[PDB]
């Protein structure tokens, strides 16, 4: 079991993160405790119980816009399934990558995952748009999956891994993400009414709220936040990271600054 | 006022009568210059002084080492407020600008706003409140990663003293 759960996919992904990026939050969780069992069984060799769970869990050189944690909050549904074909105020994307030129059109989820890794850019259009991704492509944000094992899996990752504290790929801390996507919903949601196309007509996904209220109870989360641009908590992207290559005198001007843009971006 | 360099250029308010405060500021720095370089050349002339008083002028105060001694001890006393204000305000700006040249040196020029790639009342209520936050990160080094907000041309008094 240890050998099938640690062996990496074509994508890089082990059992359980495919278990995560699949929506089979069940057998994530199924995985997950099996995982746990696993590197405590083998407390006996000269590895730390930590280093065999990580390496099941999320592998040493993953990507950090594939850690599970992440990815999680990610797995939201399309607008699609709640606003159907009606025009609503919303962000949206074109991907050129996938002939989605610039008079078509996907929504900010379907732009994280359904077009994850290709070319997309920030629309100029008029917002007042649905979604052509379910309609053009193989839309992978239509299922909304178990909501009640999504909100389990999280706590236990939570208190499971120390993954909180990784930055994503754009150098945004797990809760600077989850504050923007509560904005953007308390804007997109309030435009929703009652009543071979997708299903549609699903009430709105409440789950970034939930999620939020839930990461800022965790003390090790606001810890790693609020540090965050410290010279300890160094910003990986975009933030004067790598300084060994400059001469001396540079170096020791340039350590004494500390960063705040994204602490007070969230604040 | 011959233009800077570009290394420096982004610390100048540039492209890139009415009365004016700033004309009376400059103009006292100037008078002030004048005296402290006065007092100086009376300074200058006390060692030859036994020399200088009597072949030069029909009568003079007489004057020996102790008395320039206590001159020299009164002279420095009063020129210690205006020399902490310069100093203070010299040792902040060349903070300003190294800081602003190993930036430009550590980041890329591909960004619009490294140093040398660099509406009305919404720009000028931007050009105010750009100033006051990078003024109070700057107060606990809490400014690592953009430019400080500053401007060399007011500073002329400073440069005068
Ligand atoms: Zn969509
Ligand atoms: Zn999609
Ligand atoms: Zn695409």
């Amino acid at each position: 079991l240890r050998e099938l759960l640690s062996a990496k996919d074509a994508r890089g992904m082990t059992p359980f993160m495919s278990a995560v990026s699949g929506r089979a939050y069940p057998a994530a969780i199924t995985i997950l405790e099996t995982a746990q069992k696993i590197a405590k069984a083998e407390i006996s060799s000269s590895e730390k119980e930590e280093d065999v769970f990580m390496g099941m869990v999320c592998p040493s050189g993953t990507n950090p816009d594939d850690s599970p944690l992440y990815v999680l909050c990610c797995n939201d549904t399309c607008s699609f399934t709640w606003t159907g074909a009606e025009h609503i105020n919303q962000d949206i994307f074109e991907c050129r990558t996938c002939g989605l030129l610039e008079s078509l059109c996907c929504c900010t989820e379907c732009a994280r995952v359904c077009h994850k890794g290709h070319d997309c850019k920030l629309k100029r259009t008029s917002p007042t748009a649905y979604c052509d991704c379910w309609e053009k492509c193989k839309c992978k944000t239509l299922i909304a999956g178990q909501k009640s094992a999504r909100l389990d899996l999280l706590y236990r990752l939570l208190t499971a891994t120390n993954l909180v504290t990784l930055p994503n790929s754009r150098g945004e801390h797990l809760l600077l993400f989850l504050v923007q996507t509560v904005a953007r919903q308390t804007v997109e949601h309030c435009q929703y009414r009652p009543p071979d196309m997708p299903d549609h007509d699903l009430e709105p996904p409440r789950f970034a709220q939930l999620a939020l209220e839930r990461v800022l109870q965790d003390w090790n989360a606001l810890k790693s936040m609020i540090m965050f641009g410290s010279q300890e908590n160094k910003d990986p992207l975009s933030a004067s990271s790598r300084i060994g290559h400059l001469l001396p005198e540079e170096q020791v001007y340039l350590n004494q600054q500390s960063g705040t843009i994204r602490l007070d971006c969230f604040t | 006022a011959a233009q800077a360099p570009r290394s420096m250029q982004w610390a100048v308010r540039n492209t890139q009568n009415a009365s004016s405060y700033l004309t009376s500021a400059s103009s006292l720095a100037r008078a002030y210059s004048i005296v402290i370089r006065q007092i100086s050349d009376l300074m200058g002339l006390i060692p030859k002084y036994n020399h200088l008083v009597y072949s030069q002028i029909p009568a003079a105060v007489k004057l020996t080492y102790q008395d320039a001694v206590n001159l020299q001890n009164y002279v420095e006393e009063k020129l210690i407020p205006t020399w902490n204000w310069m100093v203070s305000i010299m040792d902040s700006t060349e903070a300003q600008l190294r800081y602003g040249s190993a930036l430009a040196s550590a980041g890329d020029p591909g960004h619009p706003n490294h140093p040398l790639h660099a509406q009305g009342m919404m720009s000028a209520r931007g050009d105010f409140l750009n100033y006051a936050l990078s003024l109070m990160r700057s107060h606990n080094d809490e400014h690592s990663d953009v430019l400080p907000v500053l401007d060399v041309c007011s500073l002329k008094h400073v440069a005068y003293v």
